[PDB]
């Protein structure tokens, strides 16, 4: 009976021989977790005379 | 004497809307387009004065 | 601590020393449950301080602190606002800086005020209340010899 068992976590597949893997065994979102830029107040208050 | 020129910014997003557009500009977006265009404008006056 | 007395003297000091004022007075709305607001400058202070500011009692024993959900109403909400004392309205400023272990020693009768590390020995923090006047400063921008400055 050709079953998957868990091809992570040491088990290998029933259809797997000696030399293989499964070439997937995960999918990836490919969409980035990311923070923003933290607020600031004090920066637009004050202006700026060149030198 | 009222002068406001340091007040913690303008209103945020949810304050009054002047307009009947979906999508209306407000003030914050207005003043960091300023902010964002002054740094290059300082540098070009220095060679007129 | 911080007290009520402490505020009224600020505002003392910054009317005898001629600093213009920053807002207007907030005359209440139609709705139930609104009061009206007189207070004419801004005061920024850092997240840790607003509960203590919260729990303060006037002079004859009554609130001081009125939140901004009561007269969001009839008034111009600003940034970060959080309610208004006296006549200081509050600013919270996420990033409000603080010195660490600057304060007296603390022993073991710490009512629970914050304290920090210095040479293995426990020191109070001391943390600011800033209110910035009318043309109080400038920055100054170095010309960087032909860059967009910045």
């Amino acid at each position: 009976m050709l079953n998957y068992n868990a091809p992570t976590d040491g088990q290998k597949s029933s259809i797997d021989g000696a030399n293989s893997d499964q070439m997937q065994t995960f999918f990836w979102l490919k969409k980035a977790i990311i923070t923003a830029r933290k607020e600031q107040y004090f920066m637009p208050l004050a202006s700026v005379t060149n030198m | 004497q009222n002068t406001d020129s340091m007040v913690p910014l303008p209103d945020p997003s949810q304050a009054t809307k002047l307009t009947s557009w979906k999508n209306e500009l407000s003030l914050q977006a207005l003043k960091a387009d300023l902010d964002a265009a002054k740094p290059s404008h300082t540098a070009m006056m220095i060679k007129v004065k | 601590v911080v007290s009520y007395k402490n505020l009224m003297r600020l505002d003392q000091i910054l009317t005898e020393n001629r600093t213009p004022t920053q807002t207007t007075i907030i005359t209440g709305s139609r709705m139930i449950d609104t009061k009206v607001i007189g207070a004419t400058r801004v005061m920024y202070v850092g997240s840790e301080l607003v509960p203590e500011l919260k729990a303060m009692k006037d002079l004859f024993g009554n609130k001081a602190f009125i939140e901004t959900q009561h007269y969001a109403d009839a008034g111009t909400i600003m940034n970060g606002e959080v309610g208004s004392i006296d006549k200081f309205r509050i600013i919270q400023v996420p990033e409000m800086l603080h010195w660490a272990g600057a304060g007296a020693q603390a022993t073991g009768a710490n009512p629970g005020y914050r304290t920090s590390m210095v040479s293995g020995q426990e020191h109070y923090d001391v943390y600011p209340m800033l209110v910035v006047g009318d043309d109080s400063f400038t920055s100054i921008g170095f010309q960087t010899d032909g860059k967009s400055l910045k």
